[PDB]
């Protein structure tokens, strides 16, 4: 009936997104408002200059700007006070047409919270430093700009199966190498990150430009300038990423484009999610699933394990979702990825190959690290004291082979850390602790080549020069960490082997204390080495262990013992009184904002009082069709996978609810603040031609719903919900119905039910819902007690 | 048509790499074994008293774990008496519901997808997988013993290993099964692997297999009457 | 550092404990013999799972010896007191299928209710006294609903068969001189009706319709 | 329709010549691949040529293709052990086109058979038993689609196909 | 009854992991694995006897009550005697 024409009725939609920009250029033109009354205020605070800046005088200056002026009238689009505005987007929200609606009904939720929309925005930005701010601002620019244009003029310069082509190839590469150098810095021996260089980059957007050309297909079989072009840009992206957290986050949204088996497109991924527990908690199983897949298909590649050793642990944090994940598809995977030396063959080649290694010459060391990543990818998702990634890992390597190898005089330092510290993380730091460990002397047996090994390295005082750092790493950490936890946890003293092997344990005790003689012990490694002389200290004393009268002294004493200036200051000023002005700001628009926020249900109560009478349009809103529609609307929101605007329509039209009329001193000013812009903003949108409203009972505005349909909206909305936050929000909303004991909305609620055959749906997800509940809580409440 | 109940008398014959009826190594020892080449379906072993597991329902074991936790040597005190009496107290009736429901329940049918417990009539020891130990002989494999009173892992998923039955529906004597913990998740698995101690016997274990638990019906529920002579009886001449 | 905060799935049941309440206030006879049961292909008994989570969030047998101490912490007496107060309006007046359905459970979700009354709470009751008021007050308010003047014995035996004649006697007295001693440097109970005074009234009464099926209980 | 195999018997003619084989569907949803070619009629064997009457467990059945009109008999495998194949007849007289139906479940002799209750094709002419190769027919091409059927003569209790209601 | 055939079986058991115990000791063949599992055994035979539980205390330093009256003709019946006492001299018997 009435079929209007789709070509005609498109129209409106494209007015929309007019709309859209002519709405969104308002945000600039009010920041850049905001930005001259601090160049003003500024300008009368530092030439005075005890220095705070004036807020009951910036206040009015930002209200000013904002409405209810006679400089206003430019930023309302219709200058007619905003009251024809909302008459053409509540008239558009009842046609028939889903996308058009759907952008009418956002529309307004931007022209109400203008106030919020602006000061988000206001809040994010930045701003330049001194001259070298500028510099970096126009070399930037004009580095994008030129690498934009032959991104434009990429088919000029791409053989597609000095000349302008040559000259690009070349010039290009500077650029890249430019930005890419602007992101980090190197000191000595410290990589820092810059974190201003970044933001300026980031808001200028290189890495759109970066993914773009990344995009564009390419030949490597004959073309290495091409090549190396590509892994340039992936260096830049890499260092882009490199120091920040909402980088990844950012480039995060184009992991579909690097799904790809090559070898620095893979560099990039785990420099995406690395240092990130937000990231890595919402990780996909298919890229995880595919890095293995590459390890199976494309050879043995030490980038593959990169990733997985990355997002296992970040942020050096434990994930036992992610270690019990790597090992539910590692059993699958093969003996392709998982490679173990085992038997004596095996371990024969294991040695002839750590021979030739330790003579580092060529053809060695690419199955050397891979192995050596291997094991440390096994410690480090073995953490935790979980027992199901122990236990499945201990077929892979068990403790005999771990002796072995470990025990084997050709044994370099840096294979003491792969080995050990996973014996340590496999067998000693479990949560069910295996008894054959310290039931057996191969302890003791590992005990005298860490003896050794101390020995070693506390006799590296004839070449400082030349002193291996890993080596006097694992002296600090990992035997220090594998005794303590072996002597302090209350299981281990059940072994009736520790008063049979004293010798040893007086020169481990000699050991331990030698390693705090050294004068290289980092501070954080302090603690670590005195942690274990402490530990032997009190179980010498528990167990009265016989010890020489001066090493205990030795041990006691230990125990007991322990122009361009104001330049400078302009800008840094300047900063920080930012971050102040935009806090002050910010606060003082919460009073108001929720005024605009009631605005909303306001309008929505009662829209046919907004357009002039003896009209169609008042004729059908006084009859309750806009909201009857909008429901009608919300029901197939979802549909059309729009959560956010969902969630926002729900909340706002749950506020029809609450029915409220109005540190208590700044309450009440605050208050008294909302109401009188509330009460103008209402009157000026209003404009009716002493007067009070009249607010029908709460008791009938439940029931008014209920005849819009509002009954059947939160039932639909139920057993459709896709996602937590719907369903979390359709409960509160029929909370907020039903509140009162109201009967009509239960006799609607159980004439729906009783009429659909479709209510099945609906009961089982109330019925899964508490039972997924009831299964987790007989594994969450566990406790006992443990006296006082 | 004949289908399983509660208190029916079965044995189990696994079908695949290696085809046995499961059984044990004695009263002292405590391993599950498969003896591939001591008998068939149609040539049953000479010896017949030690493949034979009644089916039990699902039992209440909270109560039971809560006194297991506690008679650990972890906490010692004065008034722990009290609460070690009352916490056994609470173990009794719990064992007393259990045996009255295990009384309540039998003869009713057998469902896919249900929870069922195996009990071994030779050594009246429940079948248990546990979760924290690996098998003896085969590593990446998972522990499977006995224990005389039971605890969560003698729970089993009973699931359907052909398409024809789906669950909901009875279990009809004679259909390959597949048996599933509820804690473990993994089907019961006879590996080809043998055991040094006794030579052709097969360890059976808990990991992702293809092998399927044709159950074999023994002697129905209705006929378990002690005072009758029954087939399988020991008496005095 | 320290959250001590449930997990999500927990939480959502407290708005949903919430709704189910609301249609069944009122006493709308149409809604409490309709989630009991719903007359479809395969009805869902809204009912006994919500006794069940009841049962199972107080550990059931383990926590009905005295163990409410420990299970019961600063933390889920909101969601306790929701559960009670939604299990309340199932059975109010003269439903009788509900008081059928919660009263003779296969789990013991009524030993739950019958403890709660008696076994004090620590260290929430030497802490927070209050929320054993109201939460003993609640535990009560069901205990009369669940019976909610019924002429038959099963519900009577079924409820007296966990419960022993002398111990309610006795727990009448329990509430009864600390209800005295807390008006000794004043009570306010009017505001507050969780006082011991209305605890020990509610408990009298159910023993009054109690003793109809006890020889003993009059004594 | 096949329960384990989940395909569809199904009768054609390839290079000239009927064949009936099981064909191999091509995606995840294997029931929803419904064929045209797949429609089987069922005929109850009466004394009474004009007779169809009921179905009962022990009566005798005749298959005929719908589309074709040919019915379904088991020869002698050209090949020979699958000494007997499935194929089609254009005769309807003889006994070689007679199956029996053997329940899942242990039913009644006397007792109306289910429109979808899984059955066991039980060959009387023969005494043998049906079952589902893995051998396609179709060398000459390249993904096999088509698989040949034959008989087996000791019982399977896996082999079971589906009646599915038209 | 039910239990007088399950003490057959176990002490039956026992008799016969005895018999290749002591099998082998002639050849001087048994290792710590044939001695840590037979360690074990020992502890069995005294509470099968008893028909107790273990009191905690040192195996060798518990003193009992009467004897059970019918498992001692089971041990006799089932040649436990026969290996009961070989077992305590079986070492002695084997390497040294
Ligand atoms: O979905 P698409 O893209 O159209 O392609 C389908 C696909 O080729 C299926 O394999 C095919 O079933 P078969 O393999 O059994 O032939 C089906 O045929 P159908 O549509 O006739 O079922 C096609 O529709
Ligand atoms: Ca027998």
């Amino acid at each position: 009936p009435e079929k209007e024409d789709i070509m005609v009725m498109d129209t409106k939609l494209k007015i929309i997104e007019i709309l859209q920009f002519i709405l969104n250029v308002r945000l600039d033109y009010r920041i850049s408002c905001l930005l001259c009354i601090f160049k003003r205020e500024f300008d009368e605070s530092n030439s005075q200059s005890p220095g705070a800046l004036d807020f009951e005088h910036i206040e009015e200056q930002a209200e000013g700007i904002f409405g209810g002026s006679e400089e206003n009238t430019p930023l309302d689009l219709d200058d007619h006070g905003g009251r024809t505005f909302l008459r053409v987007l509540l008239h558009l929200t009842m046609h028939d047409y889903p996308p058009l609606v759907s952008g009418a009904l956002q529309l307004l939720f931007r022209h109400f919270s203008q106030r919020q929309e602006v000061l988000q925005a206001f809040k994010q930005v930045q701003l330049l430093v001194t001259s070298q701010d500028v510099d970096n601002y126009k070399q930037i620019k004009q580095d994008l700009d030129q690498l934009r244009s032959i991104v434009e003029k990429s088919e000029l310069w791409v053989y597609k199966g000095e000349s302008t082509s040559s000259y690009n190839y070349r010039v290009v590469k500077e650029i890249l190498i430019r930005l890419s150098k602007l992101c980090v810095q190197e000191s000595a021996s410290v990589r820092k990150s810059r974190k201003q260089q970044q933001r300026l980059l980031r808001n200028m957007g290189a890495h759109a430009v970066v993914l773009e050309l990344l995009q564009i297909p390419y030949e490597k079989a004959e073309d290495t300038k091409m090549q190396e072009i590509m892994r340039l840009a992936h260096e830049f992206l890499q260092n882009f990423c490199a120091g920040n957290q909402q980088n990844q986050a950012l480039l995060h949204k184009h992991i579909n484009l690097f799904l790809n088996p090559g070898i620095l497109e893979a560099v990039t991924m785990q420099h995406i999610f690395m240092n990130n527990f937000q990231l890595c908690s919402e990780i996909n199983e298919r890229v995880v699933q595919h890095f293995v897949h590459c390890i199976e298909t494309h050879g043995r590649n030490v980038q593959y394990i990169k990733f997985l050793q990355t997002i296992v642990k970040a942020e050096g944090k434990f994930i036992k979702k992610c270690q019990d994940m790597v090992m539910a598809e590692l059993v699958n995977s093969g003996e392709d990825v998982l490679v173990f030396y085992n038997d004596r063959a095996s371990f024969q080649t294991l040695i002839q190959m750590m021979r030739s290694e330790r003579d580092r010459m060529d053809e060695n060391s690419p199955l050397f690290m891979y192995h050596i990543h291997l094991v440390e990818l096994l410690a480090v998702c073995t953490e935790g004291k979980n027992v199901y990634t122990e236990i499945k890992c201990n077929s892979l390597l068990p403790l005999d082979d771990i002796v072995r190898v470990v025990t084997h005089e050709d044994c370099i330092p840096e294979v003491k850390i792969a080995y050990i510290n996973f014996l340590n993380h496999c067998y000693v730091d479990t949560e069910v602790e295996m008894k054959e460990i310290y039931t057996s002397n191969h302890m003791w047996k590992l005990f005298e080549n860490f003896l050794v090994d101390i020995c070693r390295a506390c006799n590296n005082t004839s070449d400082r020069k030349h002193a291996d750092s890993v080596l006097e790493k694992y002296v600090t950490e990992i035997v220090m960490s594998i005794v303590t936890t072996f002597f302090s946890s209350p299981f281990s003293d059940q072994s009736t082997t520790l008063q049979t092997r004293q010798p040893v344990f007086v020169q481990l005790l000699q050991g331990v204390f030698r390693v705090y003689h050294c004068n290289w012990l980092m501070p954080s490694q302090k603690a670590s080495v005195e942690s274990c002389i402490r530990v032997l200290s009190d179980v010498a004393k528990s167990r009265a262990i016989a010890i020489p009268v001066d090493l205990d002294s030795q041990v006691n004493n230990l125990f007991l013992k322990s122009s361009v200036l104001a330049a400078s200051r302009d800008y840094r000023n300047i900063i920080e009184r930012l971050q102040d002005i935009v806090s002050a700001l910010e606060d003082r628009l919460r009073p108001l904002v929720q005024a605009e926020l009631s605005v909303l249900v306001d309008v929505l109560h009662r829209p046919e009082l907004l357009f002039p009478e003896n009209t169609d349009a008042r004729r059908k809103c006084e009859s309750g069709g806009f909201i009857c529609k909008l429901i009608k609307h919300t029901k197939q929101l979802l549909e059309e996978n729009e959560e956010k605007l969902c969630i926002k329509v729900l909340q706002t039209l749950r506020e029809m609810m609450t029915k409220d009329r109005g540190p208590p001193l700044r309450q009440l000013e605050d208050h008294k603040r909302g109401e009188a812009l509330r009460q103008i903003l209402v009157n000026r949108y209003y404009g009716n031609i002493s007067t009070s409203r009249g607010e029908m009972s709460l008791a009938e505005v439940q029931c008014h719903l209920d005849k819009e349909g509002a009954s059947n909206l939160v039932i639909d909305l139920i057993m459709n919900a896709s996602s937590d936050r719907v369903f979390h929000e359709s409960i509160l909303l029929a909370i907020a119905l039903l509140e009162g004991g109201n009967t009509t909305i239960q006799h609607s609620f159980f004439c729906r039910l009783t009429e659909d055959k479709k209510s099945e749906k609906f009961f089982k997800v109330f019925y899964d819902r508490m039972k997924v509940a009831q299964q987790e809580i007989k594994a969450t409440v566990t406790v006992n007690t443990s006296d006082l | 048509s004949s289908f399983l109940h509660i208190g029916d008398i079965c044995s189990l014959y696994a079908e695949g790499s290696t085809n046995g009826f499961i059984s044990t190594l004695g009263l002292v020892d405590d391993r599950c074994v498969v003896q591939p080449e001591a008998g068939d379906l149609n040539n049953p072993p000479k010896k017949f008293r030690d493949c034979l597991f009644k089916l039990c329902p699902m039992n209440r074991y909270s109560a039971q774990k809560q006194f297991w936790k506690a008679a650990k040597p972890g906490a010692n005190s004065t008034t722990d008496a009290v609460l070690l009496n009352k916490l056994h107290h609470a173990a009794d009736l719990e064992k007393k519901q259990n045996e009255t429901e295990n009384r309540k329940l039998l003869g009713t049918v057998i469902q896919y997808g249900n929870v069922i417990q195996l009990l071994h009539l030779k050594s009246n020891k429940y079948l248990t997988v546990n979760k924290r130990l690996p098998a003896l002989l085969e590593k990446n494999a998972m522990r499977v013993t006995l224990d005389e009173a039971g605890n969560e892992g003698s729970w089993f998923y009973i699931q359907p290993f052909y398409k024809l039955r789906s669950i909901g529906d009875s279990v009809v004597i004679g259909d390959k099964v597949v048996l599933n913990p509820v804690n473990a998740g993994q089907p019961l698995h006879a590996s080809s692997h043998q055991l040094v101690d006794n030579p052709g016997c097969n360890e059976v274990n808990s990991v992702n297999c293809n092998t399927s638990w044709k159950i074999v019906l023994f002697m129905k529920w209705s006929d378990n009457k002690d005072d009758i002579l029954k087939g399988g009886d020991v008496v005095r001449l | 550092k320290d959250d001590l905060e449930m997990s999500a799935v927990i939480t959502i049941m407290q708005p949903i404990l919430r709704f189910l309440q609301l249609l069944c206030e009122n006493h709308n006879r149409d809604l409490q013999n309709f989630l009991r049961c719903q007359n479809n292909k395969t009805n869902y008994n809204l009912v006994c799972e919500t006794l069940q989570f009841l049962d199972c969030i107080c550990g059931s047998t383990t926590g009905g010896l005295g163990l409410l101490g420990l299970y019961i912490n600063e933390k889920n007496v909101a969601l306790i007191n929701q559960t009670l107060e939604s299990l309340t309006e199932y059975c109010q007046g003269p439903c009788h299928e509900n008081q059928n359905c919660i009263a003779t459970h296969e789990s013991n979700g009524i030993d739950i209710i019958t403890a709660l009354i008696l076994n004090d709470i620590n260290p929430l009751g030497k802490k927070r006294m209050d929320l054993v008021l109201e939460l003993k007050n609640n535990a009560s308010k069901l205990l009369l609903a669940i019976m909610e003047s019924r002429h038959d014995s099963e519900n009577a035996e079924r409820i007296l068969y966990n419960m022993r004649p002398k111990e309610l006697v006795e727990v009448i007295k329990k509430a009864y001189m600390q209800g005295e001693v807390e008006f000794e440097d004043g009570e306010n109970g009017e505001d507050g009706a969780a006082s011991p005074r209305n605890v020990g009234h509610n408990i009298y009464i159910l023993a009054h319709q109690l003793a109809r099926h006890n020889k003993e209980l009059q004594t | 329709f096949h329960a384990e195999q989940e395909k569809f018997l199904t009768c054609d003619e390839h290079r000239k010549k009927q064949h009936v084989f099981l064909r191999t569907t091509g995606r995840q949803s294997a029931t929803s691949a419904t064929s045209s070619k797949a429609l089987w009629e069922v005929e109850v064997v009466q004394h009474d040529p004009c007779r169809g009457g009921a179905g009962y467990w022990n009566s005798l059945f005749r298959f005929k293709h719908l589309a074709t009109g040919h019915y379904l008999a088991a020869e002698v495998d050209p090949d020979f052990k699958m000494v007997y194949s499935l194929v089609s007849v254009p005769e309807g007289n003889d006994i070689s086109s007679i199956f029996e139906l053997d329940p899942t479940t242990l039913r009644g002799g006397d007792s109306l058979v289910p429109r979808n209750s899984y059955v066991r094709l039980r060959h009387l002419c023969t005494n043998t038993w049906v079952h589902s190769t893995n051998i396609p027919i179709d060398k000459e091409e390249e993904k096999p689609v088509m698989l040949k059927i034959g008989t087996s003569p000791l019982k399977e209790d896996k082999e079971a196909f589906a009646i599915v209601p038209v | 009854s039910p239990a007088e055939v399950r003490d057959l079986d176990f002490a039956n058991d026992a008799s016969k992991v005895l018999g290749s115990i002591a099998g082998k000791l002639e050849k001087g063949t048994i290792t710590q694995n044939e001695r840590r599992s037979v360690t074990k055994l020992l502890e069995d035979l005294v509470y099968f006897v008893t028909g107790g539980t273990n009191s905690g205390q040192d195996v060798l330093e518990v003193v009992f009550s009467k004897p059970n009256r019918e498992r001692q003709k089971l041990m006799r019946e089932q040649n436990i005697l026969k290996q009961i006492f070989k077992l305590l001299q079986a070492p002695f018997t084997d390497c040294g």
